[PDB]
């Protein structure tokens, strides 16, 4: 296990392979943080979050 | 939804109920975004006339979180057919956008090759619904969720009496007595990772209700990814 096969990379959330090296990324309303790898949540209710 | 749990205060608030002209819930939905659902092509020829409950968690109170949205466009793959259910699949623009609060937020749609890779390769997944707690019952009025593992694709093809396409998985139980049921169809099949939880499938079908050497079958949403993309956007 290597790059997205091992522990998805350490991606939130989408795993890539680009070039040999890991590319993380966010589902629609969450945006990638500084580390690259951490999906923040842009606004209130962000998708697949339970309530409360 | 044949064994499982009740769904608690927000555990499940992505799911969507349609209602007939009588206020009836008779399929399922998954909340997408403000103006769109998803849900199973199977279920629109189930009613004349519906509309889309979110935030439902108790279909006999009137609580306030509840809410009722009208239909604009019903997209109804193409492909779709009776005889197999192959390409069970419909997304719904509603009139006016859902209010997001507690019990009514969407799922997040995965990317395709990662949710293939990753999510489905999960133990297991979580289907909901206000379906039927036994095979010859009536309508729940509490939502339920129940954890169902994923299944071996071999496996469930050896069990099926039916064609198994590439459009279709299979998950539940061989025979542990907990199932999707009828009225369950067309609701959210989804997978949590890390405290996230991605729309992996949809309620389709299955040959009773959690019946020894059988399981569920669901709709693969990751082989209508882009097609419910291209949806959402006209
Ligand atoms: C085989 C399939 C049937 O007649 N058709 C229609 C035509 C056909 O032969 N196909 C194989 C497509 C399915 N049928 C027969 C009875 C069953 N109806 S149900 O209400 O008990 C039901 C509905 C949805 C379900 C979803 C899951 Cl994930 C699990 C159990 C469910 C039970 C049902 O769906
Ligand atoms: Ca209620």
């Amino acid at each position: 296990r290597k790059l997205c096969s091992l522990d998805n990379g350490d991606c939130d959330q989408f795993c890539h392979e680009e070039q040999n090296s890991v590319v993380c990324s966010c589902a629609r309303g969450y945006t990638l943080a500084d580390n690259g790898k951490a999906c923040i949540p842009t606004g209130p209710y962000p998708c697949g979050k339970q309530t409360l | 939804i044949v064994g499982g749990q009740e769904c608690k205060d927000g555990e499940c608030p992505w799911q969507a109920l349609l209602i007939n002209e009588e206020n009836e819930g008779f399929c399922g939905g998954t909340i997408l975004s403000e103006f769109y659902i998803l849900t199973a092509a199977h279920c629109l020829y189930q009613a004349k006339r519906f509309k889309v409950r979110v935030g439902d968690r108790n279909t006999e109170q009137e609580e306030g979180g509840e809410a009722v949205h009208e239909v604009e466009v019903v997209i109804k793959h193409n492909r779709f057919t009776k005889e197999t259910y192959d390409f069970d699949i419909a997304v719904l623009r509603l009139k006016t956008p859902i209010t997001f609060r507690m019990n009514v937020a969407p799922a997040c749609l995965p990317e395709r090759d990662w949710a293939e890779s990753t999510l489905m390769t999960q133990k297991t997944g979580i289907v909901s619904g206000f379906g039927r707690t036994h095979e010859k019952g009536r309508q729940s009025t509490r939502l339920k969720m129940l954890e169902v593992p994923y299944v071996d694709r071999n496996s469930c093809k050896l069990s099926s009496s039916f064609i198994i396409t590439q459009n279709m998985f299979c998950a539940g139980y061989d025979t542990k007595q907990e199932d999707a049921c009828q009225g369950d169809s067309g609701g959210p099949h989804v997978t949590r990772f890390k405290d996230t939880y991605f729309v992996t499938g949809i309620v389709s079908w299955g040959e009773g209700c959690a019946r020894k050497g059988k399981y569920g079958i669901y709709t693969k949403v990751t082989a209508f990814l882009k097609w419910i993309d291209r949806s959402m956007k006209t």
